[PDB]
C-alpha cells in the first residue's frame, strides 16, 4: 500500500523515498488510522524539505486528524520554526481550533517557542480569541 | 561516622557533581590529588561526611560517576579535579540513553545498573555508619531521569533505612535540549515521589531568569548556570560539612523539613546572588525574595511548611535572631500557623569562597506547585498528540505508564493546593 | 550507703550531667581524676586506691558528646565501660529512640546499670537526666524507665527533664516527643524536675547580661539548680535525706508529680561590689516569677507542697521571720486538702560555683520545691502545639514508619487531656 509507505517515509523524513512514492501514484492526501496525513507527519517531525514536496503537490495544509489538529498546530508544538513559515506562506489556518480548545498560538506558549508565537502573532493570530 | 554516598548520574548530573566536588574541595583544603593544605582544624573535623581516608594523609571523595555516554568520562576525568576521582568508581556505557527516559530506565540503563550497584555496595558496606545517599541528575535527559530513577529504586530495595536525598535538575524551554523534556521530567517525578526522602528542585526556568536579571544573559553557557547551583549545594550541605552549633544529619533535616512523606520536594534560595558587604538585614531580605529562588515559583502565592536558613561568615548572630523574627512577624501570612516555630536558623561561621556573608535558603513551601503545573501543562500537550510516543513504546513501555505518570503529578499539585488552603481550626 | 545512681539519656542528659558532677567534685573536693586531699558516698563510690567514682551512666545514640565527656577534663572521672554509645541517633524521632534503635542498646544499658547496682548495699533509686525534645531523650528515657520499673521494682525514680524553647535551639516536632515521653514516663516516675530552656535563657540574659547564652552557660546555671536540689542526698541533712522523701514531701497526689523549682540569688561574676542578699531578701525571691525554672503564673493556681532548702550562711530564726512576712504581705493559696506549711532545710557551707564562671560566689542561696497547679500552664503549651500539627497528621509518617503505631499519638493526647483536668480538679 502506497499511502502507508508515504506516511512512513514522510514521518521517517526519507526525501528520496517520498518523491519514488508519489511518482508511482501515492496519495498525498493519505490518512493513518487516527486521520494524520504525510503533511501531518512531517510537520511534526521536523522534515522542511518534505513539508515543501508535498504543497507542492496537493497536499491539504489545513487537513485535520480526528482530533482537530492541523500540521501548523504541530509544527507550533514541536517548535519547528521554518515549516511554520512555510505552512502560514501556504494558507494554514492561523487561529484553528482543535477538539481540546487549542489553537497553534496557545502550542507555542505553552512549550515556550516564543520565535513561533511572534511569527503567528504577525500572521494574524487572535490571542483572545479561540 | 555519618557518611554520605555521592553520585552523579548523566551530563548534567556530572557536571553539577563535579563542580560540587570542586567547590567543596576548595572550602576544606582538598587540592586535586587528594593532598590537605589549609589552615583550620575546622576544615578537617566532618571531612569523612564525603571522603574517605586514603594512604599517606590523603583525601578521595566518596563519590560514584555513572554515565551511559562515554564521551562523559573523558570530559570529568579532564576537568581540574578529574584526578581526584577513584578510577573504579567511573561506571560508562557505550551508546547513550538519547534523551529518552525508557532507554536509561528499561533498555541501555537496565543493562548497565548492576555494575553501578557492586560500587554502591563497595562504598556502602566501608563506612563506619552510612547516613545515605545524595544523587545529582536533570529528570529532562535519559540517563540521569530514568537511569537514575532506576539506581534510586534499587538503592531504596537494598538500603531501606538509608535516606535518599537528590539535586534534581528540572527542564525548561528557556534552556532546551528538546521537547521529549517534559515526558523525561513527568516519567521521573513520579518515581521522586515514591522513591526520595527529599529534594532540592534546580529550576532551569529559575536559573536562567536569575542570569537575565543578574547578568542580563539571554544565552548563558551551562557554566554560568552551574555557578548558581553549585553556591546553593554547598550551602545546603554546610551544616553535614563543618563543626558547628548544629548536632545533625540528612534524616535529621527531613524529620523537620518533610511534614507529609509526599512533599519533599525543596525550593532552595542563596544570597547574594554574584557572578562567576552585605548586613544582616540585605541578606534576610534576598533570600526571602522570589527573585533568589532556585525554583520558578512566587514564595508570595503559596505558603511555607517549613523553612530552613544557613548563614554563612562572621556576623552578628543576635541581628540574625531578629531579622529571621521579624520576617515571620511582619509576613505571618506566608507561613503555615499550624506547624509551630516552622522556621529554622543555622549559623556558620566558615564563610564561603570570594564572599564575606553568605546566606542559603530552603524551603518548603507549597507555591513548588507552580513548578509541577508548568511540566504537567507541556507533558499534557505533547501527551495529547501523541508527539514522539514511538521512542518510548518502541523500549516497551505502555501508555498507561504516561496516563498514570500524568495522574501522580497532578495528584501531588492538588495535595500542595489542600495545605495551602489549609486552616489551624 | 543508700547510693543513688544518676542516668544521662541523649545530649541534654549529658551535657547537663557534664556540670552536675563537675559542681559535685568542687562541693565535695574532689579532683577531675577521682582522688581526694563521708555523706557523699551516696553519689561516688570509692576505689583501693582512694579513687571517688561517680554512681553515674551516659547513654546516648551517637558517639560525638559523649566522645567530648571521653577526651576532656573529667576522661579520668568516670570508667569506660559507665560511658555508652550508639551508632546512629535517633534525629528527633520518639520513636527510632523507644523501638527501633533504642531497642538495639537497651540490654547493654541495663546490664552496665547492673555492674553499678552490684556495688550498691542499700540503692534508693535513680536520678534520670534528659530533653523532652531530642528523639534520644524522649524516646530512649521513656523506653528505660519502662525497664527499671520493671527490673528495680521497689526503686524511686526522679527525672530532671529539660522542657522545649523556641530561642534554645527547639526543633519542630519536638512538642510531639515532649507529649510521647510524658505519656509512657507518667506512671514510671515518682518525681520530676522540669527546667524550662525559656526559664534559664531569660535568667542568663537578665542576671548574667549574657546576649545569646551558650550551652555551658545554660547549664552551669541548671546544674547550681540541680546541686540545690540534690545537696540533701549527699550532705545528709533533715529534710529530702532519701529518694522517697521528695515524693512523700512533694507529690500528695501521683500523677501531679512536677515541683516547681525557685533559686535565688544569680548574680553576675562581672558586676561591681554589692552588699550580700540577706535570708529575707533571699526568700522574697522564691516568690518572684522571674526566677522559676518553668514559666508560668503561681498566682493563677493552688500549692499542694512546698519546700524552703537554703545554703549557706543561714539562721534558723532568721528564715522563720522570712516565712512569717511571706504569710503576711504575700497571697499564697493552698488547696483545702493540703497542712499550708512550709518544709525548710539548712545546708550550711558556703555555695559553690565554678571557678571563672559566669556566677558570682554568694553567702546564702535558697532553691523553693513548690507543687504548684500553675505548672499546667506549662502542659497546655505543649499540649497546644500539639494539637495544631496533630490536627493535619503532620510528621506523624516519620514515627509510623519507626515502629510506632499512630493510636499511640491519640492514647498519649488523651492523658494529657486528662493530666489537665487533675491539675484543674486540684485548682478548684
Ligand atoms: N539546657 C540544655 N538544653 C539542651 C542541651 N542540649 C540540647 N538541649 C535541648 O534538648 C533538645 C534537643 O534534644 P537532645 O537532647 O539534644 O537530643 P537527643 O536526646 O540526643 O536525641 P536525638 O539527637 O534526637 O537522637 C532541645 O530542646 C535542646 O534545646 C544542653 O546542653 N542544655
Ligand atoms: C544538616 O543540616 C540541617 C539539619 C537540620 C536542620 C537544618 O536547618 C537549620 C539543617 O541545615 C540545613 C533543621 C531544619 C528545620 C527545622 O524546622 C523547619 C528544625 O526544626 C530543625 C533543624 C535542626 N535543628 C535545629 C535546632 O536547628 C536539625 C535538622
Ligand atoms: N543546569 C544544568 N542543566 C543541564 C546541564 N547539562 C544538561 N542540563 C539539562 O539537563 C537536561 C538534559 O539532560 P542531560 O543531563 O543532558 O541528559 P542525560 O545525559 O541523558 O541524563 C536538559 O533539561 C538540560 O537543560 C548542566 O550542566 N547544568
Ligand atoms: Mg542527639
Amino acid at each position: 500500500d502506497l499511502g502507508k509507505k508515504l506516511l512512513e517515509a514522510a514521518r521517517a523524513g526519507q526525501d528520496d523515498e517520498v518523491r519514488v512514492l508519489m511518482a508511482n501514484g501515492a496519495d498525498v492526501n493519505a490518512t493513518d488510522a487516527s486521520g494524520l496525513t504525510p503533511l501531518h507527519l512531517a510537520a511534526t517531525y521536523g522534515h522542511l524539505e518534505i513539508v515543501e514536496v508535498l504543497l507542492k503537490h496537493g497536499a491539504d495544509v489545513s487537513a485535520s486528524d480526528l482530533m482537530g489538529s492541523t500540521p501548523l498546530h504541530l509544527a507550533a508544538l514541536i517548535g519547528h520554526l521554518e515549516i511554520v513559515e512555510v505552512l502560514l506562506k501556504h494558507g494554514a489556518d492561523v487561529n484553528a481550533v482543535d477538539t481540546w480548545g487549542d489553537t497553534p498560538l496557545r502550542l507555542a506558549a505553552v512549550m515556550g517557542h516564543l520565535k513561533i508565537v511572534e511569527a503567528l502573532l504577525k500572521h494574524g493570530a487572535d490571542v483572545n480569541a479561540q | 561516622m555519618r557518611e554520605i554516598v555521592h553520585i552523579q548520574a548523566g551530563q548534567c548530573g556530572n557536571q553539577i557533581g563535579a563542580k560540587f566536588w570542586e567547590v567543596i574541595s576548595d572550602e576544606h583544603g582538598i587540592d586535586p590529588t587528594g593532598s590537605y593544605h589549609g589552615d583550620s582544624d575546622l576544615q578537617l573535623e566532618r571531612i569523612n561526611v564525603y571522603y574517605n581516608e586514603a594512604t599517606g594523609n590523603k583525601y578521595v571523595p566518596r563519590a560514584i560517576l555513572v554515565d551511559l555516554e562515554p564521551g562523559t568520562m573523558d570530559s570529568v576525568r579532564s576537568g581540574p579535579f578529574g584526578q581526584i576521582f577513584r578510577p573504579d568508581n567511573f561506571v560508562f556505557g557505550q551508546s547513550g540513553a538519547g534523551n529518552n527516559w525508557a532507554k536509561g530506565h528499561y533498555t541501555e540503563g537496565a543493562e548497565l545498573v548492576d555494575s553501578v550497584l557492586d560500587v554502591v555496595r563497595k562504598e556502602s558496606e566501608s563506612c563506619d555508619c552510612l547516613q545515605g545517599f545524595q544523587l545529582t541528575h536533570s529528570l529532562g535527559g535519559g540517563t540521569g531521569s530514568g537511569m537514575g530513577t532506576l539506581l534510586i529504586s534499587k538503592i531504596r530495595e537494598e538500603y531501606p533505612d538509608r535516606i535518599m536525598n537528590t539535586f534534581s535538575v528540572m527542564p525548561s524551554p528557556k534552556v532546551s535540549d528538546t521537547v521529549v523534556e517534559p515526558y523525561n521530567a513527568t516519567l521521573s517525578v513520579h518515581q521522586l515521589v515514591e522513591n526520595t526522602d527529599e529534594t532540592y528542585c534546580i529550576d532551569n526556568e529559575a536559573l536562567y531568569d536569575i542570569c537575565f536579571r543578574t547578568l542580563k544573559l539571554t544565552t548563558p553557557t551551562y557554566g554560568d548556570l552551574n555557578h548558581l547551583v553549585s553556591a546553593t549545594m554547598s550551602g545546603v550541605t554546610t551544616c553535614l560539612r563543618f563543626p558547628g552549633q548544629l548536632n545533625a544529619d540528612l534524616r535529621k533535616l527531613a524529620v523537620n523539613m518533610v511534614p507529609f512523606p509526599r512533599l519533599h520536594f525543596f525550593m532552595p534560595g542563596f544570597a547574594p546572588l554574584t557572578s562567576r558587604a552585605l548586613t544582616v538585614p540585605e541578606l534576610t531580605q534576598q533570600m526571602f525574595d522570589s527573585k533568589n529562588m532556585m525554583a520558578a515559583c512566587d514564595p508570595r502565592h503559596g505558603r511555607y511548611l517549613t523553612v530552613a536558613a544557613i548563614f554563612r561568615g562572621r556576623m552578628s548572630m543576635k541581628e540574625v535572631d531578629e531579622q529571621m523574627l521579624n520576617v515571620q512577624n511582619k509576613n505571618s501570612s506566608y507561613f503555615v500557623e499550624w506547624i509551630p516555630n516552622n522556621v529554622k536558623t543555622a549559623v556558620c561561621d566558615i564563610p564561603p569562597r570570594g564572599l564575606k556573608m553568605s546566606a542559603t535558603f530552603i524551603g518548603n513551601s507549597t507555591a513548588i506547585q507552580e513548578l509541577f503545573k508548568r511540566i504537567s501543562e507541556q507533558f499534557t500537550a505533547m501527551f495529547r498528540r501523541k508527539a514522539f510516543l514511538h521512542w518510548y513504546t518502541g523500549e516497551g513501555m505502555d501508555e498507561m505508564e504516561f496516563t498514570e505518570a500524568e495522574s501522580n503529578m497532578n495528584d501531588l499539585v492538588s495535595e500542595y493546593q489542600q495545605y495551602q488552603d489549609a486552616t489551624a481550626d | 550507703m543508700r547510693e543513688c545512681i544518676s542516668i544521662h539519656v541523649g545530649q541534654a542528659g549529658v551535657q547537663i550531667g557534664n556540670a552536675c558532677w563537675e559542681l559535685y567534685c568542687l562541693e565535695h573536693g574532689i579532683q577531675p581524676d577521682g582522688q581526694m586531699p563521708d555523706s557523699f558516698n551516696t553519689f561516688f563510690s570509692e576505689t583501693g586506691a582512694g579513687k571517688h567514682v561517680p554512681r553515674a551512666v551516659f547513654v546516648d545514640l551517637e558517639p560525638t558528646v559523649i566522645d567530648e565527656v571521653r577526651t576532656g577534663t573529667y576522661r579520668q572521672l568516670f570508667h569506660p565501660e559507665q560511658l555508652i554509645t550508639g551508632k546512629e541517633d535517633a534525629a528527633n524521632n520518639y520513636a527510632r529512640g523507644h523501638y527501633t534503635i533504642g531497642k538495639e542498646i537497651i540490654d547493654l544499658v541495663l546490664d552496665r546499670i547492673r555492674k553499678l547496682a552490684d556495688q550498691c548495699t542499700g540503692l534508693q533509686g535513680f536520678l534520670v537526666f534528659h530533653s523532652f525534645g531530642g528523639g534520644t531523650g524522649s524516646g530512649f528515657t521513656s523506653l528505660l524507665m519502662e525497664r527499671l520499673s520493671v527490673d528495680y521494682g521497689k526503686k524511686s525514680k526522679l527525672e530532671f527533664s529539660i522542657y522545649p524553647a523556641p530561642q534554645v535551639s527547639t526543633a519542630v516536632v519536638e512538642p510531639y516527643n515532649s507529649i510521647l515521653t510524658t505519656h509512657t514516663t507518667l506512671e514510671h516516675s515518682d518525681c520530676a524536675f522540669m527546667v524550662d530552656n525559656e526559664a534559664i535563657y531569660d535568667i542568663c540574659r537578665r542576671n548574667l547580661d549574657i546576649e545569646r547564652p551558650t550551652y555551658t552557660n545554660l547549664n552551669r546555671l541548671i546544674s547550681q539548680i540541680v546541686s540545690s536540689i540534690t545537696a540533701s542526698l549527699r550532705f545528709d541533712g533533715a529534710l529530702n535525706v532519701d529518694l522517697t522523701e521528695f515524693q512523700t514531701n512533694l507529690v500528695p497526689y501521683p500523677r501531679i508529680h512536677f515541683p516547681l523549682a525557685t533559686y535565688a540569688p544569680v548574680i553576675s561574676a562581672e558586676k561591681a561590689y554589692h552588699e550580700q542578699l540577706s535570708v529575707a531578701e533571699i526568700t522574697n525571691a522564691c516568690f518572684e516569677p522571674a526566677n522559676q525554672m518553668v514559666k508560668c503564673d503561681p498566682r493563677h493556681g493552688k500549692y499542694m507542697a512546698c519546700c524552703l532548702l537554703y545554703r549557706g550562711d543561714v539562721v534558723p530564726k532568721d528564715v522563720n521571720a522570712a516565712i512569717a512576712t511571706i504569710k503576711t504581705k504575700r497571697s499564697i493559696q493552698f488547696v483545702d486538702w493540703c497542712p499550708t506549711g512550709f518544709k525548710v532545710g539548712i545546708n550550711y557551707q558556703p555555695p559553690t560555683v565554678v571557678p571563672g564562671g559566669d556566677l558570682a560566689k554568694v553567702q546564702r542561696a535558697v532553691c523553693m520545691l513548690s507543687n504548684t497547679t500553675a505548672i499546667a500552664e506549662a502542659w497546655a503549651r505543649l499540649d497546644h502545639k500539639f494539637d495544631l500539627m496533630y490536627a493535619k497528621r503532620a510528621f506523624v509518617h516519620w514515627y509510623v514508619g519507626e515502629g510506632m503505631e499512630e493510636g499511640e499519638f491519640s492514647e498519649a493526647r488523651e492523658d494529657m487531656a486528662a493530666l489537665e483536668k487533675d491539675y484543674e480538679e486540684v485548682g478548684v
